[PDB]
């Protein structure tokens, strides 16, 4: 909005977080491609890689596709068709 | 100052300045790095002054023997704490362990001889309740061979060596730190097979002979391994014995064996990988969820911050991390559900971290100094709801109406006509136009709870020195100056007892009138938190006197008062989130409290009161205090000249945790309420422990699948997290996304972690706590033989054998007696005693097989495998006797010596206060009779205006005339007695004095003082002998009572027994309902299956508990108001009966507790006809028909006989024993019959209407009008 | 005509005055020791 | 009076979303 006022505890004791135009700290927001503590969606990180190796390893599939699985899953590079790979693979456990 | 024996067991951290300074004043080289050389600089300006102890002098000829033996080892190098972990754990000797060794193939050898019969007597038990004719012949080969077992395992050999090492360093701390003699030898190496050990009094030196390492120890240290160890081997055994553990062993074994393989490398920070494994076995638990957007979004977390702590450590390479992960996917990754809430009981076993103050106090000093920006608008609307809240708790219980509430100045119409019409408002108009509540004025409406009880005061607290003098915790070694001395007293107790002049309410002044902020020896000081498995972690606080006894009033009307108003086709579908509160109360400033601090304070007509702590913080310097790591000062300065630095944390904003937690909890409550309502969802909170929970709920069509019915509940609750996290960062507190939890089905409290209806429960937390030596102040054998017994019984509640836990107690009972016996440090164990029992044999074994309520030292009798209370303890214990002798593991003559045993020496107030006490000679806890003493002798001698007037001399004589005029009579009913001495102000006086928990100090001070005699003291040094010695004459007296047989009634036993035991206080005189009959021997059953028919049913009995169980796969998813101390005397006037004459004693009695007449007396009373599930899996398929057993004793209008949940608890039990090891009920539907037998059990009794006092009434002479004792003015 | 801006005006006072009970100082007595004093003596 | 109404109320309407700033130093 760029219009908010602000006062502080002193005068003069609100230098601190006035320049953070840029007025409030604000908060990040959970965006639906951004990882977060609902859903998930995959990064290119090792951290989102393993963890998508974990939930193929931990699903109540056979194991011989789990193990082809892993083996589509050794040869995706990029956060686009790893997210496209994510989302396949949480189609077809429930099914 | 003998009676005191040093620590068994760890209590306090471990601080790496502690071994730094034994190191640096011994002169031993050490790679020992630290983050503040202020302490290192310190000791050696120290030492170039010339400063020198006793202590200085020990620690140099120690260092002086250690540095002349490393010179036969060319190449040593001393190996840190932690990175000596992976060694300490698997160091072992073989010429050091040489007694402990012979003294636990003995206590093996014995149970070798003694298991066969203690295995078929199990069968016996298990045959009789009707779970087949034969136990698994696993279970018989574990049960039989569990020493050798216990033996063969991999923590054997360093559980010798980390007891041996710990009993000589107690032994030489003990013998030495007393002052009867000074002259000291100077220890030497003892040169083992291939270690070599020192043990000193402060450090142990261990010295390995092949690896020429080097490890020097603490105190501290050796008893973590020792309680590591201790734990690891019996979770070992536990796991091995046991075939429900065979998957999880594995995992077990694997995570130990790879986290250890981290310690030399890694070091200190790798408990920050072993405190990863609370949070990832819930982020593993995750991924088996029904919304699969779910599964993974704590795991990234998890994973991303094992990977930061690998990088910021140094492990930069990926293959390093890629195995770890590896490593962790197979030992987390799992099918059973009730096997993944177990590997949060051995989190705990790889260690504690060492640390120190500079990293703990600028992990708070971070947080508690930052700047936030607060909404005004949500602010307010959550003050909305706060005032809601409030109208509505106070219009109920009043009938509607706001007489003494808000007066709001321009409210809309709508809340302006709802005060005027009586009426109630909910969230919706608050939130709505919360601008109504914007100046609304309350009014005092709260009394003021004064008087209630002592329980804030007197539990046990720290007090910090003033602040004139804030550094008199650092001894003259570590300090570069002459500290001031420390004057005031160190404990709030010592404090309390001593104030001439006590008034709450001149505390509630001294904070109202505001002399609080100007008084100039407030002092806040933090505090080292032990056992933690976080380097930063926690730390505990403690201030002065006046302002912890306002804190604690504050808190006591908070939670008295208003704190009571915030405790609260379609069907219902409820998500979870959970969020720990560690790290949230420094974000709580004065803004974003005040607006409800001042509701509060014009609540309760308290001035300025409520918002006490951050006008106080505001203004203040708290520092973090532990004697090892002193400040950097060169000569002394008031605590505000002190900069901003290592230990310091000038005027913090933030709150403290603990303090002001009722006023956090119902201020946190508006924000999840305005939260809820903006999304349109039902939340329920709950905080327990240290993480809360909040269950969004929300109404959906029944007839839905339970796929889209849970999908669109975690949907709702997914859109709701958003909502309340911009919420709490608008008011001002970060909910972060990495520490919380969003899950359809479980959530974590503190009675294990509840999962859709289930129980995940951890059953090896108790087991690896059933260590040999009891918390305690002295070693007791019998002590150390409850704390055995009283584990198993709670692992076998939460999940473990019965079969298997019955015989690891007797086992580690076994050897806990000879360990007692031949392998401790007391000092008058005599060879009257240890030499005749050490020898015999048998009678070792029969005293460790013998029940405690009889004489022996067994404190788990069968019947505490399956139900939770025995009805009687001395009629169980007879029958568990009498199994024994039946299947062979005792000799008959053992029932004779029970019931011919010697007679013990107690009063009637030991046994109006011990009523199922069949009186044994030298059976009481040293440690209960120095507390009941100590704090007895302190309350007498006290000049509290609280508690004066109350505890007089002759208390002890009043409180035994007393109990015999209400025992003494032609009937003698000890419960009843009891019960009204309880009540009594006889009661009160007991009861205050154990809420007076007395410490070591203090009992230290008694002594000093001469609180107690030499007498007293020469009494109770020699206890445990006269415990062996009354043991011995027990088991070898040759007496017989000819009218005793093994086929005479339980029950009739126990009436035998306690009649001879005390016909001197009887004379033959009936003692009363006491005894009931035990269950496992009154209640037999069968099973019956697809096709068969009962045969103990058709063989004639009709009583009967009908148990069902239908087959389908499962186990994995599916003038009085507002009363008052009056209550009391209602209670003990129901307890003695309605009497024609006695009548006017139980108005005598009743009138000394509070004041009331004799015809209001009678018409409170409720004048009676007479005189006088969350544990297991299979309940919820289980089916329970009460009516076949519905017969007992002529089933008149009276309460059941026997406990009537024992035959239902019973039956739960055995299906759960029977169902322990399958994973389907079977594929037929199975009945269980529970037939009872209590024919002989009848007590053949007289009813007696009410027995006539055959003994004068004297009583106080006047009823002490002390407001604590119960009220003398009601109306 | 009146009444609907005694009305703001009510309420700006009613805002200066829940706004400076939430914010420390700003006066000689800006604070809140304006309870009753106590039920008890 | 018809435009002081609005006129006061505007200084109403932006009071009632204000942000209150606090420092990290209690005493500075
Ligand atoms: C502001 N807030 N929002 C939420 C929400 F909704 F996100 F869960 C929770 C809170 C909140 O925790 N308040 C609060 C409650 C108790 C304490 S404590 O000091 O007594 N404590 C210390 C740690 C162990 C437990 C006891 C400190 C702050
Ligand atoms: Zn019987
Ligand atoms: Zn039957």
């Amino acid at each position: 909005p760029d219009l908010k006022p602000i006062i502080g505890r002193d005068s003069g004791r609100a230098l601190a977080e006035v320049l953070k135009l840029l007025k409030e700290f604000q908060l990040k927001p959970i965006g639906k491609k951004v990882s977060s503590a609902v859903g998930f969606v995959p990064d290119t990180g090792p951290a989102s890689r393993s963890v998508i190796r974990s939930i193929i390893k931990s699903s109540r599939l056979e194991e011989d596709r789990k193990r082809y699985l892993m083996t589509l899953l050794d040869d995706i590079k990029g956060a686009n068709d790893l997210a496209k790979f994510h989302q396949m693979l949480m189609k077809i456990i429930m099914k | 100052n003998q009676i005191l024996y040093p620590e068994v067991h760890l209590d306090s951290p471990i601080v790496t300045n502690k071994i730094v300074a034994i190191l640096e004043y011994a002169r031993v080289p050490h790679a020992y790095s630290l983050e503040d050389p202020t302490l290192c600089q310190n000791i050696k300006h120290r030492l170039k002054n010339g400063f020198s102890n006793q202590m200085i002098i020990n620690n140099v000829e120690v260092g002086n023997v250690i540095k002349s033996k490393l010179r036969s080892y060319p190449a040593h190098s001393h190996i840190p704490y932690p990175n000596c972990n992976q060694d300490l754990f698997n160091i072992e000797d073989k010429e050091s362990t040489r007694k402990i060794r012979e003294l636990l193939k003995k206590g093996n050898s014995l149970y070798s001889k003694v298991s066969d019969k203690v295995f078929q007597c199990l069968r016996d038990t298990n045959s009789r309740l009707g779970l087949g004719s034969e136990l698994r012949e696993d279970i018989k080969e574990k049960i039989i061979n569990l020493g050798v077992y216990m033996h063969s395992s991999q923590w054997f050999e360093p559980f010798l060596f980390w007891f041996t090492v710990k009993t000589e360093m107690r032994s030489v701390i003990k013998s030495q730190t007393h002052t009867c003699h000074r002259r000291r030898h100077t220890p030497v190496f003892f040169t083992g097979s291939s270690v070599e050990l020192l043990i000193s009094r402060d450090l142990v030196a261990i010295i390995s002979k092949e690896s020429q390492h080097v490890y020097y120890l603490t105190f501290e240290l050796v008893l973590m391994y020792c309680d590591v160890i201790e734990g690891r081997l019996m979770t070992e055994t536990a796991m091995t014995i046991d075939a429900r553990y065979a998957e999880l062993l594995g995992r077990v074994r694997y995570m130990w064996k790879l986290i250890d393989g981290f310690f030399p490398a890694l070091g200190n920070p790798t408990y920050q990988i072993v405190a990863m494994l609370e949070p990832l076995s819930l982020a593993y638990l995750q991924l088996r969820d029904i919304t699969v957007e779910l599964r993974g979004a704590f795991l990234n977390h998890c994973f991303t911050e094992i990977h930061d702590v690998l990088d910021q450590n140094g492990f930069s390479d990926e293959g390093t991390y890629h195995e770890l992960i590896e490593a962790l996917d197979y030992i987390f990754i799992t099918d059973d559900i009730h096997l993944t809430g177990e590997i949060f009981s051995f989190f705990r076993s790889f260690g504690h971290p060492r640390l120190e103050a500079v990293t703990a106090a600028e992990n708070v000093r971070k947080y508690m100094n930052q700047p936030k920006v607060i909404v005004y608008e949500t602010l307010m609307k959550g003050h909305a709801i706060f005032c809601g809240i409030i109208i509505n708790g106070y219009r109920d219980r009043h009938g509607g109406s706001w007489p003494p509430l808000t007066l709001p100045l321009h409210a809309a119409d709508t809340i302006r006509n709802a005060q005027a019409s009586g009426e109630g408002l909910t969230h919706e108009q608050c939130v709505d136009n919360w601008k109504s509540f914007a100046g609304v004025r309350f009014g005092c409406f709260m009394p003021l709870s004064l008087d209630s009880d002592l329980t804030m005061y007197l539990k046990d607290k720290a007090l910090a020195a003033l602040q004139r003098e804030w550094d008199s915790v650092y001894p003259k070694e570590f300090l570069r100056y002459d500290p001031p001395k420390g004057t005031g007293s160190r404990r709030l107790v010592d404090v309390f007892l001593n104030d001439s002049s006590f008034d709450p309410y001149d505390m509630i002044m001294y904070v109202v009138s505001g002399a609080y902020l100007h008084d100039p020896e407030f002092n806040l000081s933090y505090s080292l938190k032990e056992k933690e498995i976080k380097e930063t972690g926690r730390l505990f606080a403690k201030m002065t006197y006046k302002m912890r006894a306002c804190q604690v009033i504050a808190e006591n009307l908070i939670s008295n008062g208003i704190g009571k108003y915030f405790k609260d086709t379609y069907e219902t579908v409820s998500a979870f989130i959970t969020t720990d509160l560690k790290k949230y109360c420094l974000n709580w400033r004065y803004e974003t409290i005040s607006l409800f601090a001042q509701r509060l304070n014009e609540i309760y007509g308290l001035p300025s009161f409520f918002q006490w702590l951050h006008k106080r913080l505001e203004t203040s310097v708290l520092y973090v205090s532990d004697p090892h790591c002193p400040p950097d000062l060169d000569a002394h300065v008031p605590l505000c000249k002190v900069p901003n630095d290592q230990i310091f944390i000038k005027y913090p904003m933030g709150g403290i945790e603990g303090y002001c937690q009722k006023l956090w909890t119902i201020s946190t409550i508006p924000y999840l309420y305005l939260a809820a309502y903006e999304s349109g969802v039902r939340i329920a909170s709950l905080v327990q422990g240290d993480n809360q929970t909040i269950a969004v709920t929300k109404r959906v069509p029944s007839t839905w699948p339970y796929n889209l019915k849970k999908r669109e509940a975690a949907r709702v609750t997914r859109d709701y997290f958003v909502i309340l996290r911009q919420r709490l960062h608008d008011i001002g507190h970060h909910l972060k996304a990495n520490e919380t939890i969003v899950s359809s089905h479980f959530f974590v409290y503190s009675k294990g972690i509840y999962y859709d209806g289930l129980l995940v429960s951890q059953s090896l937390k108790s087991i690896a706590r059933c260590v040999f030596w009891s918390e305690t102040i002295v070693d007791e054998t019998r002590a150390a033989c409850s704390n055995i017994a009283t584990t198993m019984a709670k692992s076998i509640e939460r999940g473990y054998d019965r079969y298997l836990a019955y015989s690891l107690n007797v086992l580690k009972v076994i050897q806990q007696i000879l360990i007692s016996l031949g392998f401790t440090i007391n000092s008058t164990m005599t060879r009257d005693v240890v030499i005749p029992l050490l020898t015999n044999n048998d009678l070792l074994i029969r005293m460790a097989l013998l029940p405690a309520p009889i004489g022996g030292m067994n404190y788990l009798n069968m019947s505490r495998l399956f139900v939770r209370n025995i009805g009687d303890p001395v009629t169980s214990s007879i029958a568990d006797l009498k199994r024994m002798i039946l299947a062979s593991l005792m000799p008959e003559e053992t029932l004779h010596q029970v019931m011919t045993q010697q007679p013990g020496d107690s009063s009637f107030l030991d046994w109006a206060s011990d009523p199922y006490s069949a009186n044994l000679v030298c059976v009481q806890s040293i440690t209960r009779l120095l507390k009941n003493i100590t704090a007895r002798f302190v309350l007498i001698h006290s000049p509290n205006p609280m508690l004066k007037g109350l505890f007089h001399d002759d208390s002890k004589e009043e409180d035994e005339r007393l109990a015999a005029f209400l025992m003494d009579r032609h009937i003698i009913v000890p419960r009843a007695a009891h019960e009204i001495l309880d009540h009594s102000v006889t009661g009160a006086r007991e009861s205050i004095a154990g809420m007076l928990d007395t410490t070591k100090g203090l009992i230290r001070a008694s002594m000093r003082k001469g609180g107690l005699t030499s007498r007293v003291i020469t009494r109770l040094s020699n206890y445990d002998y006269e415990q062996f010695r009354a043991g011995m004459v027990l088991l070898t007296g040759r007496k017989r009572n000819v009218l005793i047989d093994k086929e005479s009634c339980s029950v009739q036993l126990a009436r035998a027994l306690r009649s001879h035991m005390w016909a001197r206080l009887a004379r033959g005189r009936p003692i009363y309902g006491l005894e009931v009959p035990d269950v496992l021997e009154s209640m037999r059953g069968h099973l019956i299956r697809r096709h068969e028919t009962c045969v103990i049913c058709e063989c004639g009995s009709v009583n009967y508990g009908w148990f069902f169980v239908p087959s389908g796969c499962q186990l994995d998813d599916i003038s009085r108001s507002l009363r008052s101390a009056v209550r009391i005397a209602t209670v003990y006037s129901w307890a003695y009966g309605d009497d024609d004459s006695s009548w006017n004693e139980a108005w005598l009695l009743a009138r000394q507790r509070a004041n009331v007449s004799l015809e209001e007396l009678r018409v409170i009373t409720p004048i009676s006809t007479s005189t006088n599930t969350s544990l297991v899996r299979v309940a919820r398929y289980t089916t329970i028909s009460n009516d076949n057993l519905s017969f007992v004793i002529s089933d008149k209008k009276v309460d059941t006989n026997f406990i009537y949940q024992q035959g239902m608890l019973l039956g739960l039990g055995v299906l759960e024993t029977l169902f322990r090891l399958e994973k389907d009920t079977g594929s037929s539907n199975t009945v269980l019959h529970l037939h009872v037998e209590t024919d002989c059990c009848v007590i053949p009794m007289i009813d007696h209407p009410r027995i006539p006092s055959s003994r004068k009434l004297e009583l106080r002479a006047e009823l002490c009008t002390n407001p604590l004792i119960y009220d003398n003015a009601p109306l």
